[PDB]
């Protein structure tokens, strides 16, 4: 993988967790970088992404005011800060790359993406 | 995630014509541009057909066009080639794919993600 | 007005031409030159000459490359087409422009060997192949601005403001206007290849390796016509994949579905011209198409869709279920209804067609407000 994540890990119920992700290679320079989420059952979906500027970001309706999303001024790294974690939040967050910004990742298939991380897991007591 | 089988094929006489089925057991079928390719004993491998993933687009081999017909329906999860006005040189194995892809290079190649295991078409003289 | 053609294209460039050992910009002698350096067959560099701090752009090709692509280019005269960079047009195009169009390319100083006619150099440069003497083909150009990629980068530590956004994609649809008046295609628009200055929004074009001739007096590659007509071209790589336009996506998958391996070798004995024209695409339409994409990744902040070829694209399929029409789309419902309009009509075939540069140029959307 060229996306490798970090800072996953246990939480309270309210408290906060943040989420690593950078990107050797000044390759990703002009793809965006974003997270989706997955449960036991549920299929794969949005969490967040910010653009190849770093300069827009849009949200899932579920996290629209817990969760901000930034990106380094230099590396190729995203930051997704989590806060008032709930038990619904409980997931394997996947680090994702793409040439496309916007809400063509809700609608791409997911073999589509052109880049995806192995994983960490957030659990949420 | 997809696993293809062919179906109708036989042995007919020039003229005929012959109507090949295709299951999709796996993954959603929507999210897979289908294919149909030939391999005829003495020969290379030959693209024939390919569709988009809701049906829009087709495309096919000039040795083909306007006596086949690619079709799809996505509701129950099948691939068609209907094919007409059958010859001999249409003799061969025809497979089932899924995913075509290319490299806007010419001298790249027609790469599917998935293909069944075959049905054979024999054609008399 | 002299539009390009090719014989003007060449005369254009003699004019330009000299042995490096002789050439001296300022005072400086070119062997005095500190050059820094900034795949690719060719090698560009930065130099500073000190009089005049005069900033240079540096573009060096093997004359290997050189000779071959000339001979084909004679050949073809100046209809010489491959999916790489074509560097004889490249210089012609680049000479032709700066002596009959300034303004759209940055300026254009000199061309030059390093160790008549473009004949005359080509027997040369074979004699000096032959006895394994290489060289190179340098283009010497002012240095002018920074790219539109750099430009957002730097001064985006929100994305670059609306009202930014609009003037620069508004100087670049002045950009393809002009020169596609001046007789010339690009087909490689890019936030890489197009400049712009601190000076007030003013920007230039870049590359040039992938453009065409807009006009053509022969049909496809062969009969010779008694006037003039828009230029088709058979080789549908042309920029990047993310910028090439539908129809060329279609070339692609014909020549694939009837294994064609090299199309130049292919057509080279087809005179059927009902076959040719299932090969072939119009060029300036070609162009509308990648300024289309340029608007919706400068907009978007990034592609939407990330190749236009329904069969290896969901989203484009979806832009195309939808009659390619951005109101109607839902990655774009929410934007200005009078951009998408604008947008349409360098995209679908139709607009492209019939809507001229001049007259997009002129749309209501550069007036409203914001
Ligand atoms: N005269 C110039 N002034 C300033 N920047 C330039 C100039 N010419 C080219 N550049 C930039 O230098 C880089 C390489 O130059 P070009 O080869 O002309 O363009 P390009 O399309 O990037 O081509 P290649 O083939 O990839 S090097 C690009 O980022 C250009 O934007």
């Amino acid at each position: 993988e060229q996306l490798v994540e970090s800072g996953g890990g246990l939480v309270q119920a309210g408290g906060s967790l943040t989420l690593s992700c950078a990107s050797s290679g000044g390759t990703f320079e002009t793809y965006a970088m974003g997270w989706f989420r997955q449960a036991p059952g549920k299929e794969r979906e949005f969490a967040a992404a910010v653009s190849w500027s770093g300069g827009s970001a849009h949200y899932a309706d579920s996290v629209k005011g817990r969760f901000t999303i930034s990106r380094d001024k230099v590396k190729n790294t995203v930051y997704l800060q989590m806060n008032s974690l709930k038990p619904e939040d409980t997931a394997v967050y996947y680090c994702a790359a793409d040439r496309s910004y916007g809400s063509s990742w809700y609608h791409y298939p997911e073999d589509a993406l052109d880049a995806w991380g192995q994983g960490t897991q957030v659990t949420v007591s | 995630q997809v696993q293809l089988v062919e179906s109708g094929g036989g042995s007919v006489q020039a003229g005929g014509s012959l109507r090949l089925s295709c299951a999709a057991s796996g993954r959603t079928f929507s999210s897979y541009s289908m294919a149909w390719f030939r391999q005829a004993p003495g020969k290379e491998r030959e693209n024939v057909a390919v569709i988009s993933w809701s049906g829009s687009t087709s495309y096919y081999a000039e040795s083909v066009k306007g006596r086949f017909t690619i079709s799809r329906d996505n509701a129950k999860n099948t691939v068609y080639l209907q094919m007409n006005s059958l010859k001999p040189e249409d003799t061969a194995v025809y497979y089932c794919a899924a995913g075509p892809r290319t490299t806007p290079q010419a001298m790249g190649a027609v790469e599917y993600d998935y293909w069944g295991q075959g049905t054979q078409v024999t054609v008399s003289s | 007005s002299y539009v390009y053609n090719w014989e003007l294209g060449q005369k254009s460039l003699i004019k330009m031409l000299d042995y490096a050992d002789n050439f001296y910009f300022n005072g400086v002698k070119y062997s005095d030159w500190k050059l820094t350096s900034m795949l690719k067959d060719h090698k560009t560099y930065k130099s500073i000459i000190n009089s005049k701090k005069v900033k240079l752009f540096i573009k060096k090709i093997p004359i290997d490359i050189w000779v071959e692509q000339f001979n084909l280019m004679k050949k073809y005269e100046g209809e010489y087409l491959i999916d790489k960079e074509n560097y004889v047009m490249e210089a012609v195009s680049l000479a032709f422009l700066n002596e009959y169009y300034p303004g759209i390319t940055p300026k254009f100083y000199k061309i030059l060997y390093e160790s008549q006619d473009l004949n005359e150099l080509n027997d040369i440069l074979t004699k000096k192949l032959e006895n394994n003497i290489n060289g190179n083909i340098v283009l010497i150009s002012e240095f002018f601005g920074e790219n539109v990629f750099d430009y957002i980068k730097r001064k985006k530590n929100s994305d670059i403001s609306n009202e930014d956004k609009k003037k620069i994609l508004y100087n670049s649809l002045n950009l393809l206007m002009r020169l596609h008046n001046a007789g010339l295609t690009h087909l490689d628009l890019s936030p890489d290849n197009m400049l712009i200055s601190p000076k007030n929004y003013e920007m230039r074009l870049c590359d040039l390796s992938q453009s065409t001739p807009i006009y053509t007096n022969k049909l496809r590659h062969k009969e010779k016509l008694n006037s003039i007509k828009p230029f088709e071209s058979f080789e549908p790589c042309i920029g990047k994949i993310e910028y090439i336009p539908p129809e060329c996506w279609k070339i692609v998958w014909k020549y694939k579905m009837n294994n064609i391996k090299n199309p130049i070798e292919y057509l080279k004995n087809i005179s059927n011209q009902e076959e040719r024209k299932k090969y072939y695409y119009d060029v300036s339409c070609a162009d509308k198409y990648m300024l289309g994409i340029f608007f919706i990744w400068m907009w978007n902040n990034g592609f939407i869709w990330k190749c236009s070829d329904p069969i290896q694209d969901k989203i484009f399929e979806i832009f195309m279920k939808s009659n390619m029409d951005l109101n109607k789309f839902i990655m774009t419902k929410s934007w200005p209804h009078e951009l998408n309009n604008l947008i349409n009509k360098l995209l679908h075939m139709e607009h492209r067609k019939t809507v001229k540069l001049s007259d997009l140029s002129r749309h209501p959307w550069w007036s409203s407000k914001n």
